[PDB]
RNA sequence: CACCUAAUUUCGAAUCCAGCAUGAGAAGCU
């Protein structure tokens, strides 16, 4: 009763999706060893729900 | 005709599976370093042939419980076109109903195959007497496959999962007195109309 | 499930309760948008707001009444940990490579690659060999010992097909290729020969080894016409 | 033809099981912490090589009782397939009726999985003169495999039993001279049909 | 063909200390006991047997004036033609002789201590060091099997002189301060291989 | 020399402000005049060098009608005895040691073997009678 | 235009064409050049995101890999395992050769393989050195002259 | 009947092998 008063859902005893978010242009690919590679340079950037990859230029 | 029944088959490694390169040219390139390749795609996945063991777990099983089945194992041996597992698999007119895909993996060469070492011992002085390296498919490794079966009938599910679960008691693939090739298989079926893209 | 109110959708799913936007009475899991009482007037909190540049100011409100904001093939990640914080943003400072398959894109390190390119060295290495394209016995001769090997197993159907592909390569490559072939492990004590069938001893099989190497070696020395003619009668392709 | 024998055998570890890692990258991947890894799966579970095992027991003592047997065990030596061990475990023109599952134990890894330290001593010394670290499996391990014959005969059952016996006598897989890889074996047999699943 | 069988029966005589050599029973016991006796999961006491033979063969063989390959040098290789190279085996061959571990007839809870010993100063006379160490009680039984898979008729008697010099000698660690003095008894028999069919 | 790429750049990746591509071509050597070509192109050449080094009556009637109503003496058997035809025949019919393997059609086994050497007499026979004669003959059977 | 950038040795004569297998870059004034200009934009772009040998005669080397290869000081082990060190770099070979080569403290005892015949303690010693200075002289050499000279001895490299 | 102690050090590597053998066909519609 004191957590429903203070708006917050309680159980008595939804889904989340943490995405990986490439932001990267991978229009630019090579072909090497029957694998489509690209030589990358950038940032892994753990925000909350989203680990979003940036590149330089968000740097 | 006015129906097809589609079933989604996910097959699970439970034990190391083996299946014998067919390309030559890929099979000598795997030599210089490998004696046993797996069969792979050239997109570096995992290739198994489907048709033919679940037409052999089919003709088995309904030769044991008595149906007339004609059998196609023996060398050159025609086709009846009479028997149920002729209408499901393939006739020597008529074509097969179930167009029977084969077993792509999910992952690629470097997540699930590996490259072993198999030996051959003396009995006497209990040494490796020869050794060779052969690849194979991990353990929970999984595979996809779509059995598109037109004109169906009431019957074809039943054997065909009859057949997979023959499979799950047999193997897939090679090498399977030794262990290799053992299964475990989902079935997700469901009946479409051909006009679904229409 | 869809209700209505002032403009308010509220379309119900089996996953999350979403409210486009008078306020309604159950959960609003997802809210899309004085307001601040908008919210302060909805029960059940809402797990994440969607919400020109002051957007960015009202989602600091957003952030300071502790609730979470988001302001507008699968991809995995084979990377390390390190970590850092920086202008409060948790970084990582790597370099790498994006791999594009059917299904999934991933993010692997210079050690995967350095793997392929191992891999790809050691490839490119056994394709090009030496020269690519001696004792002496009469050609009946050379008739009646593979004739005797071919009986016996020694020299197979296999061993007569790379020996024409290691001759069709030329000489050098035969030669390298028989030599090969009648190694004698020093550590082990076999050779790379299919053992006779028949009961014999150490000494004829190790004689009938050098009669092996003794027959391949001097049906090099003939042209490719006569080690055609002479091949064919027991490998037929 | 229309039944096939079905023998599930547990079989448990008294003396600690080594059977060597096969995969080069996981002996590669294994080597910076243990010399000699044990043979595992991608699922983290035990595996050990069965049907070389019970071939070899079969040929070992039907070439002692004097039956015709070939040994397969020589370099690139053939199957005749005219012996009694040729039908059950093949040959080069028939395979084995008796396909033998891989021993997978019931268990996990880190659960029956130890990895221990092995010595050398110099005899004169009485010193340390050489170290290595091995990974062993644990005594009272359970291991589950099943042998699907598929053309039973009379004596099918007894060859295999008597050769799980000289597997408790000689050991499994692994450092056997040591006193490794000594099992004791569970046998539970049923003949099932062949069109069971034929529902 | 034929097999020799030779059960010996281990009792112990004096203190008898294996160490441990498992990582997670050894980092898993330091906070109870710095110096654990070796055991199975079964709660049974281990001791290696074949290495103890081998080292009695190889210094009795050696000082007798036959060849015999020396195995205790670091990283040595067997000659694959002594005796030792016979029966316990060689680079290139097996051991004929199969020799078990020595499995306890008890459990630990019977015949496994903790004992403390003591390190004394001798100027002063005074305990420096105190450390604890699992051991085997005396008169514990234990049980192993030699299986000799193509005998000869000297195999059965190198063994038990090899078993003679291990009583003389000790068996396990800490021989030097009176550990693991022991006693066997030898039942020998020639069984048949083909005896399981 | 002056070197000269084969390669197809038409496949790249900006890293550094270097327009880079990882590539598995061979640096051939051609009389003052350098190259690097594709796999394709050893593949190629392989082929090449292989090739160049691979440039070096009644009761017979019946016995027919036989054959043909169980189908070993089939119409592709017809028709390639036509195209011929003493090797074929001694190519079609010689067991293989290894398996036992003859290629003939399927049709007791001393039955099978008696009708496999009942076909290698006709086959050999037929071929004794002249042209015209065997093909008259073979047309009712096979026509082709 | 073309810089090889790149040794133009090892060419075989494959059919009437002296190739030379060959895996690298071109990087565009177009240049092909080999894994050393990976290596160093790998390493310059890497530590700038961070931003918040002895020298004996070819000859000499292959006798002394084939003398130490006869008496079993140099094994097919040790020969793939320093080729995988190789391929790792020249500073993680310059690590495992200098581990193996090390007499550690306490035991006094190289990781190197024991010599096969009846070599005395300096002669010993004398042979761990050989094949230390051996390696180390062979890492100053490049990819593919590493590669020819140890095929011979492990054909399976 | 008490009381103190219950720690510490070295090693954790080395080697052999990775080969063979078999089968490359035939049908129908057309
Ligand atoms: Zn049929
Ligand atoms: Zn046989
Ligand atoms: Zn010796």
């Amino acid at each position: 009763k004191r957590i429903i008063s203070k708006k917050i859902r309680v159980e008595l005893p939804i889904l989340i999706e943490k995405k990986v978010v490439l932001n990267i242009n991978t229009d630019n690919m090579c072909n090497f060893a029957s694998y489509r590679l690209m030589p990358f340079s950038g940032f892994i950037v753990e925000k909350d729900d989203r680990i979003e990859i940036n590149d330089k230029n968000w740097f | 005709a006015k129906t097809m029944k589609k079933i989604y088959v996910t097959m699970k490694t439970l034990s190391p599976l083996y299946t014998g390169e067919v390309r030559r040219e890929d099979k000598e390139a795997a030599q210089k370093r490998v004696n046993f390749p797996v069969r792979k795609t050239a997109t570096n996945k995992v290739l198994i042939p489907f048709k033919g063991a679940l037409r052999s777990a089919l003709e088995i099983m309904l030769k044991a419980k008595g149906e007339n089945v004609c059998d196609t194992g023996e060398s050159r041996a025609r086709p009846c076109g009479r028997c149920v597992t002729c209408s499901l698999f393939g006739s020597m007119g008529r074509a097969g109903r179930a167009s029977v895909d084969f077993l792509i993996s999910n992952d690629t060469k470097e997540q699930i195959v590996r490259e072993s070492t198999h030996l051959r011992i003396e009995r006497q002085t209990k040494s490796a007497s020869d050794t060779f390296k052969g690849e194979e498919v991990i353990e929970g490794a999984t595979f996809t496959a779509t059995i598109t079966i037109s004109n169906p009938q009431e019957k074809d599910l039943s054997l065909i999962q009859s057949a997979l679960k023959f499979i799950e008691e047999n193997g897939i693939g090679g090498w399977l007195n030794k262990g290799y090739g053992r299964v475990s298989f989902e079935v997700k079926s469901e009946d479409v109309a051909t006009d679904r893209f229409l | 499930k869809i209700t209505f109110y002032n403009n308010s959708v509220f379309i119900e799913t089996h996953n999350g309760n979403y409210l486009f936007s008078d306020m309604p009475d159950g959960n609003v899991d997802y809210l899309i948008l004085e307001l601040i009482d908008y919210i302060e007037r909805l029960k059940y909190t809402p797990y994440k707001v969607f919400l020109k540049e002051q957007r960015e100011i009202l989602a600091k409100r957003i952030i300071s009444k502790k609730i979470r904001v988001e302001l507008p093939k699968v991809v995995l990640n084979i990377n390390t940990d390190n970590m850092c914080n920086f202008a409060s943003y948790r970084l990582m400072p790597f370099s790498g490579f994006i791999v594009e398959k059917d299904d999934r894109i991933e993010i692997n390190d210079k050690n995967w690659f350095d793997m392929i390119w191992n891999e790809e060295y050691n490839k490119m290495r056994s394709q090009i060999v030496a020269e690519d394209f001696l004792p002496d016995m009469s050609h009946d001769k050379i008739i009646e010992n593979i004739e005797y090997l071919f009986n016996i197993k020694i020299l197979s159907k296999n061993r007569i097909k790379e020996f024409w592909e290691e001759f069709c390569k030329g000489q050098k490559a035969a030669i390298k290729y028989i030599t090969q072939v009648h190694r004698k492990n020093p550590n082990t004590g076999r050779r790379n020969w299919n053992p006779p069938e028949g009961d014999f001893t150490d000494n004829e099989i190790e004689k009938l080894y050098e009669t092996a190497y003794n027959t391949l070696l001097s049906l090099i020395k003939y042209d490719k016409n006569k080690v055609y003619n002479i091949l064919i009668n027991f490998n037929p392709k």
